């Protein structure tokens, strides 16, 4: 009855993942990375799929504004600790399969791109920004620790004063929010494409498939 | 003819409670069946759906 907190469609034969959490600026939950979890084990075994695009439902504003941590404040509060280690399980395994994940992931980093939405694209070669992008990393303001693999990737693909990880370290530790054309620039983004041509990309997206006898892997 | 009586009779008896034996076993397999094909299975993922409309 409620509307679903993650909506999947097909986009001919992409498989379109739609975060639609708005009122939270499509913060995740255990429930969200469960079912993408799931379902992209789904899609990996499926022969009609080719590649997958994780977008929002909320853009311009906000793509992830981060995992769910006030949630798991209370039950740190109320010593549900079980549910607590069970929303970093589920997170932390999304943000694994992802990295590894053998067909093309495609991100639409449009809007907020904080935390946990850096945990969605940080992984995928193709982590598309535009104008509204907003990465950052806001984690030493909370107590927490840069997660969902931020610490293997940012010292790995960012291109400018990042010898010994010394930009790695300074977007970590001062939690200094990046926008849209600057994001590309440092290596936050593969792509920088205008907001306003999501829509005839994720068609076009839909529509290539691998020729002859080519697997989508 | 005092056991063709008595052998019709049995017969007769004997049919009607394994008819009703007969069907509950097949209403419990229906719903036994109905049940696993009521479960949900990972593939039911793929399957999109508008569930709140």
């Amino acid at each position: 009855t409620d509307a679903p907190p993650v909506l999947f469609t097909v986009q001919d034969t992409a498989r379109v993942i739609t975060l639609n959490r708005p009122k939270k600026l499509n913060a995740l939950n255990a429930e969200m990375s469960e079912s993408m979890f799931k379902t992209l084990n789904e899609y990996a075994k499926s022969d009609t799929t080719n590649l997958v695009i994780l977008k929002s439902s909320n853009r311009p504003r906000s793509f992830c504004a981060g995992g769910d941590v006030a949630t798991v404040a209370i039950f740190n509060f109320n010593k549900e600790f079980a549910k607590s280690i069970k929303f970093f399980t589920d997170e932390y395994s999304l943000n694994f399969q992802i990295a590894t994940y053998l067909k093309p992931i495609v991100t639409f980093m449009d809007g907020i791109t904080m935390g946990g939405g850096v945990g969605l694209s940080i992984h995928t070669p193709f982590r598309i920004a535009t104008e509204n992008t907003k990465w950052a990393m806001p984690e030493m303001d909370i107590g927490f620790f840069p997660d969902v693999g931020s610490t293997f990737a940012l010292p790995r693909i960012v291109t400018l004063a990042n010898s010994n990880s010394q930009m790695a370290l300074y977007l970590c530790l001062t939690g200094e929010v990046v926008t849209g054309a600057d994001a590309y620039m440092l290596g936050l983004a593969s792509h920088y494409v205008s907001s306003e041509n999501l829509d005839a990309l994720q068609k076009r997206l839909g529509e290539i498939s691998p020729p002859f006898n080519n697997d989508p892997q | 003819l005092i056991e063709a009586f008595r052998k019709e009779e049995a017969r007769l008896l004997h049919k009607h409670e394994y008819l009703q034996k007969r069907t509950k076993e097949l209403e419990k397999a229906k719903e036994l069946e109905l049940e696993k094909l009521n479960k949900e299975k990972s593939s039911d993922l793929t399957i999109m759906t508008l569930d709140k409309m």
